[PDB]
């Protein structure tokens, strides 16, 4: 069925982001790059891979700043002129990417004005790839109501705020609570999407947000445990999608210290490696870090599938960990703390 | 009750005894127009109008008879708007 | 005398009994297949109990089979053209109302199991929902033995 | 039996009496109904008539344009699928 | 003052003014169908309502009667 | 959405009447009506042959068309990061291109086959140029649909090999196995189309 | 005779009056009535 | 004399009253049985007084079945065609008025079992939603009783 | 005596048994065998266990075989029309319930298979229901076996 | 004689037998020759093992050209049209049976290479869920060869 | 002589080949414009060499006028259905192959735009592209050229 | 003698040669009027050139009128059939390559006027587009005309 | 003389001239009318200028009526079927052409109401481009003018 | 002299005439009490302004009963064909005609009552745009007039 259509619209664009995948650092380039002593190293190693030129006319004395701003630089690029080429089902697939990265730009928004900041001073701070198409909340800027009514009209996230939020309730909540809100109606809504492009996209792009599921479930249940949130706040922020909804989450919510959350995991064969992966002693990968090694796995998986929207997704994730990844071999190489430099992710 | 279902019930006896009256008056009168409304029989053109004429008196009598109900809706009516 | 189309419906009657009784005992059995499966996963105890909604998709294909071996057995090449409309009505009258019952025992299956996980006192409650599915193909085996033997 | 509106060989009414050549001759029958076999009394039985709802050249008719209509839906399904970005470059 | 302008405003005021006017002729036709939306609305509420009322006997007439009539004010009103 | 309603409208609309025209004329006994035997010799030989040579040359093409369009749509994307790619991968087209071509080869076989016969009474016509017309139809089907089928199938695995040898210059010599088991395809549709046209003369 | 032409006259033209009017009341229900400046409130 | 065929819209007739009537209880069944189960962990003890839209989807099936009996006894071969018109008229009335009744007992089943559980007060109110939910089942019987006794 | 035409419902009912099977069958593998390949990746030990429903997919072709060959070899140059359906309506019969069967067995046997990688017990309940759609072929059978031997 | 048109349905037998194997091992070879294609950067080496799917696929084809060269080489204007018949039943019998044995290989064949990527022990699971699909078409050469020499 | 409707088919083949010749050139040339206007925005000095996979859209019209023209000068009042039918043959072959033709060249098109501003190499890997889709323009020629000539 | 019912297909020539190229020129100035607008927000003097994406969308129905007025001046009461297929012929000609025509200037002229704000030096080109997008409308009307002069 | 049924395709003439044309009409003042609302909230002064595309979208509405009345003033018991496909094809000619300009109407009105609000300057091209929708209603009017006096 | 199968086209005019505009009326009301209810919310004081597309769509259905009381009235007894036909042209073209308008102001009644809210200048615009959606209901009341008086 979709292998007939699919190439008329995204064919072009299938095939550049694949050309993108190629454009990363194997586990040899890494092995190549924690060898060197200082960060003109870095950027000599850089010169040699896809990343060529890409830190000529800058300052001399580099600083790992400016190494993860120019990799930011070259991640937003890239997803530009794919998104600016995109046709409407897959532009609105790419337009659910860049949503997450709006939702951490707009609730700095919000705390800004709760804090009576103006917005053109977090401009500069928002994600590029979350960045806005209409400026009348940034020109206005007056209010934490007035903003809340220009995010309405201007900004994509509109409707998660009108599932979830009053201006009244972002006068009284947490902002983390807000973010974790916003992200549970934000993955609902993209896990719907991607199950009404059904077939090759929702095969390969639901195990993975399943999986973002499921992790979240987990990660906000062992955080909560030293925290004012209550069982009722963690089962209202937990998303609904994932292998866990039918009872994993009610257990989640029933627990309060972490032996309960591994008896969670203890019954999917996945998260029972997570977890029997990582005790968080001294020099061991954190529980954290298995679930990042296995968002990881999720998303070279996904390029198995020639004619689907899982790959821009994909992408995305992984051109994160491969930033991630440089700059935490850029720390451990600028900062002199070899000791940690193996805690990388390895991507293909 | 309530004083709203006491002027509903003065509104519908005043128009309820205005129109039953005058229907039981057109009934009286054998008017020509009720010949559908009169609950007529096939035996009710035996020998002459006499059969019909008696089924003209009796719902003549009906609608008056039916104007004394909306009498008493009246003076319930009266009483209750009066007592809540 | 009768005609050479006579037999014809009579045999799309034993046919469409079983066939979509057949249809309503597979959606049955894959639905509440489907809501065991998932639920299995955290009360593994539940699943001996849970089989009700799949026992009771398989009495729907029953129905089916009694009256499609019913028509089956009864008809011949002579018959009475009326005898064969008779037939067909058995026919569709069990096989679409267990399709109609395979319906309901799917989805109150698969909600039914996924509930009774949450919530063990949902059994019976749901054992009562399905005796309300499962009668549909039993109206509609009786209007079809009802048919088959006018 | 057999009914038609014309048993005739004017062009006008069906032609249905083809002359292989030339003749004097013309016939027209206008509700023509014949009957020559399995007749029950007076009466005609049921009547075939020659008036069926597809003629010849209307099956050809037929089976070009609605071939050739799937071929247009297709046309048209292409077609009706073209889109435009909605965003441009830097 | 702009020709161009006056031009474009007349010409529409003037088809309004002929074209227009022909056309609100028939738009009073209004008056009409709203009279036998009404009429006949108020006929089947006498027809299947004060009908069933009429009865052959007295006492079941009168009580027919009084319950008939106040569900077709009720009715009539609304 | 909204076609595949009006697609899914039609369709059922249209078996649903037959189903009820079905029953009707069989109930009714109106079976002599219905006369699939008029139908088959009524509808002129010609027709048949005729729609015959054009489904073989067009839906070929066709299938030669979705080949190209998937494959070609893939290989130049991928070669944005890749330029090599146009070499190798030209291999794709060419068994596309040569789909188009077991379509012409079969629609010239065909038309230098059909001929005028002079007549029009079925007796008259008598069995060959019926079973030429049939003949011409079935094979242009079989050559046009089989050709379909392997130009798309061609299509698809020709983007696979582009899209591998993107990210991998040893995959496509052997990824190529699969476009040969697709070319078989539109060659058997060859074969047989071939067979059921060599019996066949008009006139 | 002509009743083969009369009935696929009639049941061609009205099929097509009938898809055409249905395809076009459909585009004109389900229409995207567009007022995005608003149509949150 | 009637015509050999005429009994196929009386049979038509009684497997419509039966088919359309199970499909009616079944969405009326799977629609509650859904909003019973997923119900069922918020709030355990109202499972037994949520059975009702249950029990009325399976009154939409008995509707079905009195009509589909009643054409069954009444079919002969000799049926004239009037009667067999009566009997298709009978069952397509009941049948297809039992589906709406279903459509409607399933949606205000799911809907209202789901509000029931956040609110006890809307029981007697969704009882009163489903009564004009179910009449139309009865107003389907009520022209189906009709017609297969003119 | 007998129309030519005749042999075309007993045909298309030897092709139907086969060709509605073989759908069911082909689904039963393609749901089943999808389930097996994505399981077998963190289980696999599970994979000679998990084959059951493919083998039991596998079967429902043969139920369409068994009939399909068995009408086959009841065809003649002229067999009477009474035949000839029955060979249609038994090659439906089977054709589509093993059809039905593949449906149940498709789900099932994908939902039970990610279902015992998570949680092993799960496969002795599995079997049975299983056994509740694979039995769907064999009620096909045994009503196509009836009539196309009546 | 034999009837003017008796050859077209025969000749439908040949333009199916091939068209809908042609179909059904495109899909096989195209869903397969996907799955090797993108599979196969991540393993470079398993190409040679993985084409197995595509030769099964292949395999349908040629059962479609084996039926469609058997009935092409018995058409003739002379057939009866008994024969013609057969001919049509087995075209549609293997052609549609290649066609289910084709997305069943399609869909195994990509999920088998996708999941032998990441765990070779697959490999051997993949191949018997194959021949358990690759033997659907050869259920229906059975009955075709069988319906097109009867 | 004739039969009344005889030059209606060849009519329909001159509508044909300039109808879905259009359909395809539009296609393409809707696709190919929208590609370069995309592309204009970052490359302008590019669009000069870009519209290659235009004017290979409109020389699919092209194609379409010299059949169509020439069956509008091939028909007449006395055409035979053979002399028709060929004609249509012809139309349908254009036609359909230059619909065909002008989806390729459209998708590549605008594929092979972005790709060429992206990347300059592919410019001559587009050009070849295209030419082995606009070929399939000239078979559809080649062909309906035959027809109309035989 | 010509046939009753003849002057039909001329009419729905006539008919087809308006319509059809008033839907083609209809959706070009609908897209072509969107890009227009959607444009003039940010670049508003280009509007005076931006309009001509529009005229060639309305030169379209000017070939569906100069083609559906030369029809019609050769209806008669008696009309031959062949001078009225010709005339459907001509009709569709020209409609539906107008209609072709005009998605082809539609699609091209909101891609392009966009892409004109923001890279003036695309105009030049677009122009050039649109010829190869208008012309199909032409070589619609040089078929047209030939078809309805013989 | 002239046939029963021959007032019917007349008919079906002034109805499509009038149908049609009101949903040409409809679509052009909802989708304008929509742009119009939503506009308003910004800029209130505009509302009086921005009704001209609805202005022009009751233009063809008005000739959907000037030919549905020039066709039923002229319908007759005798009419020569001539002249009923005449009509017939005046009602389509302007029914439909009424029909795609109503469709530009729509579409353009509304971008061009959205772009004049955040840029006044658009107001001639919104009146230019509107233009060229509108016209189309005149030449669909004008061929079924021209048509229902042949 | 008159054929029977007569005064059903006058029959489906008069019933179309309903129907149609009551389903215009519907959409009418719909759309309009869905904006009307979600405004009410904000604006309270609204309502009794922002009814009057409500009654813009109330008013399409007494159109339908014009004509359909006109024409229910001028039924008889083998009524002539020609008048039949009429009748028909008449309730379509009112019952669609209406139809139209009742999407028209349905669309821009929930439009423009929700902009209302948002501004409250918009009401003489909103008042006005229904004025141009409500005479589409007008002239097909004007059409269908005429065809039933001629």
């Amino acid at each position: 069925f979709p292998e007939l259509y699919f190439n008329v619209d995204n064919g072009y664009l299938e095939g550049l982001v694949r050309g993108l995948k190629a454009g990363v650092l194997s586990q040899a380039d890494y092995l190549n790059l924690v060898q060197c002593e200082t960060l003109e190293d870095l950027k000599l190693h850089l010169q040699s891979t896809d990343y060529g030129n890409f830190l000529a006319n800058e300052a001399s004395p580099l600083t790992v700043s400016v190494i993860d701003d120019k990799l930011k630089e070259k991640m937003v690029v890239e997803f530009r002129h794919m998104r600016n080429h995109a046709y409407e089902p897959l532009a609105s697939f790419l337009d659910f990417i860049t949503y997450s990265y709006m939702i951490d730009n707009v609730i700095l928004l919000i705390t800004g004005t709760l804090h009576q900041r103006s917005i053109a001073e977090l401009v500069p701070k928002c994600h590029p790839l979350g960045s806005f198409e209409q400026m009348e909340a940034v020109n206005i800027a007056q209010t934490p109501a007035e903003l809340y009514n220009a995010i309405l009209v201007d900004t994509p996230l509109a409707a998660f705020f009108q599932d979830c939020i009053s201006e009244q309730d972002l006068d009284e909540m947490n902002i983390e609570i807000i973010r974790n809100t916003l992200y549970k109606a934000y993955l609902e809504s993209f896990y719907k999407f991607c199950t009404l492009l059904g077939g090759t996209t929702a095969d390969a792009m639901c195990p993975i947000l399943e999986f973002e599921a499921d992790r979240r479930a987990f990660i906000i249940t062992i955080n909560s445990f030293g925290t004012e949130l209550s069982k009722e706040d963690r089962a209202k922020l937990f998303p609904h999608c994932g292998r866990l909804y039918p009872e994993g989450l009610a257990q989640l919510a029933r627990a309060d210290d972490y032996e309960q959350v591994k008896n969670v995991a203890d019954y999917y064969p996945e998260y029972k490696l997570l977890f029997e992966g990582a005790g968080s002693n001294p020099g061991d990968k954190t529980l954290e870090d298995r679930f990042f090694e296995h968002e990881v796995k999720l998303n070279k998986l996904a390029f198995l599938n020639q004619f689907h929207f899982g790959v821009f997704y994909a992408f995305v994730k992984l051109k994160e960990q491969e930033c991630r990844n440089i700059v935490w071999i850029a720390e451990c190489i600028a900062q002199r703390h070899r000791a940690k430099i193996d805690n990388y992710i390895p991507i293909f | 009750c309530g004083p709203k279902l006491a002027a509903c019930g003065i509104v519908l006896s005043a128009w309820g005894v205005i129109m039953l009256i005058m229907l039981g008056i057109f009934f009286n009168v054998h008017s020509a127009v009720l010949i559908e409304d009169v609950p007529f029989t096939e035996k009710d053109f035996e020998n002459g109008p006499q059969n019909i004429y008696n089924l003209y008196e009796q719902v003549s009598y009906n609608c008056f008879i039916a104007a004394g109900l909306y009498l008493l809706l009246g003076g319930f009516s009266f009483c209750q708007v009066r007592l809540n | 005398n009768n005609p050479e189309y006579s037999s014809f419906f009579g045999v799309m009657g034993a046919s469409s009994a079983m066939v979509f009784s057949a249809m309503g005992a597979a959606y049955g059995t894959a639905k509440s297949g489907t809501g065991i499966a998932a639920m299995s996963v955290m009360r593994p105890e539940l699943i001996m109990k849970s089989i009700i909604p799949v026992v009771m998709a398989g009495i729907i294909a029953i129905y089916g089979l009694v009256v499609a071996v019913l028509i089956a057995n009864s008809l011949t090449d002579g018959i009475t053209l009326y005898r064969s409309f008779l037939q067909l009505g058995a026919g569709l009258s069990v096989g679409l109302s267990g399709l109609a019952a395979g319906f309901a025992i799917g989805i109150v299956g698969d909600a039914g199991v996924r509930g009774t996980a949450q919530q063990p006192r949902l059994f019976v409650g749901m054992i009562l929902i399905l005796i309300f599915a499962e009668v549909l193909g039993l109206y509609g085996l009786i209007v079809a033995l009802i048919l088959s033997t006018k | 039996s057999f009914h038609c509106e014309y048993v005739s060989s004017l062009s006008k009414k069906g032609s249905l009496l083809v002359t292989n050549v030339p003749s004097l001759w013309q016939m027209t029958l206008h509700n023509f109904q014949i009957q020559a076999f399995n007749v029950t009394g007076e009466q005609f039985s049921y009547a075939s008539d020659c008036a069926g709802f597809f003629s010849p050249g209307i099956w050809m008719g037929l089976l070009t344009t609605l071939f050739m209509l799937f071929i247009f839906t297709y046309g048209l399904h292409m077609i009706l699928s073209l889109k435009t970005m909605d965003r441009f470059d830097d | 003052f702009d020709f161009g302008d006056t031009m474009v405003h007349q010409a529409i005021h003037t088809i309004e003014y002929c074209l227009g006017c022909i056309s609100n002729t028939a738009s009073y036709l209004r008056l009409w169908a709203l009279s036998l939306a009404h009429a006949q609305l108020s006929e089947v509420l006498w027809t299947m309502v004060i009908h069933i009322g009429l009865h052959v006997r007295s006492l079941a007439g009168g009580l027919g009667l009084f319950f008939i009539f106040a569900a077709f004010a009720t009715l009539t009103v609304a | 959405t909204g076609l595949e309603l009006l697609y899914l409208g039609i369709f059922v609309a249209f078996w649903a009447c037959m189903i009820v025209v079905g029953i009707c004329y069989t109930i009714f006994d109106l079976g002599f009506r219905f006369d699939v035997a008029w139908f088959l010799t009524e509808t002129s030989p010609f027709m048949w042959s005729n729609l015959g040579i054009g489904l073989a040359i067009s839906l070929s093409v066709v299938g030669a068309a979705w080949g190209i369009y998937i494959t070609g749509s893939s290989i130049i994307g991928g070669g944005v990061k890749a330029p090599r790619i146009k070499t190798k991968n030209l291999v794709s087209i060419i068994f596309c291109e040569a789909v188009a071509i077991y379509g012409i080869i079969m629609a010239i076989v065909i038309s230098n086959m059909a001929e005028p016969f002079s007549a029009t009474d079925p007796k008259a016509i008598g069995h060959r140029n019926y079973h030429a017309g049939y003949s011409m139809f079935g094979a242009g089907l079989t050559v046009g649909l089989s050709n379909l089928f392997c130009g798309v199938c061609v299509g698809i695995v020709g983007s696979g090999a582009a899209l591998a040898d993107a990210q991998n210059p040893s995959l496509f010599v052997k990824i190529l196995i699969v476009e040969i088991f697709g070319s078989a395809i539109g060659l058997f549709g060859v074969i047989v189309a071939i067979l059921q046209t060599s019996r066949v003369k008009m006139g | 005779l002509e009743y083969s032409v009369v009935f696929n006259l009639v049941l061609w033209i009205m099929t097509g009056l009938a898809l055409a009017v249905i395809i076009t009341s459909y585009n004109i229900w389900n229409m995207d009535p567009g007022y995005d400046s608003i149509i949150y409130r």
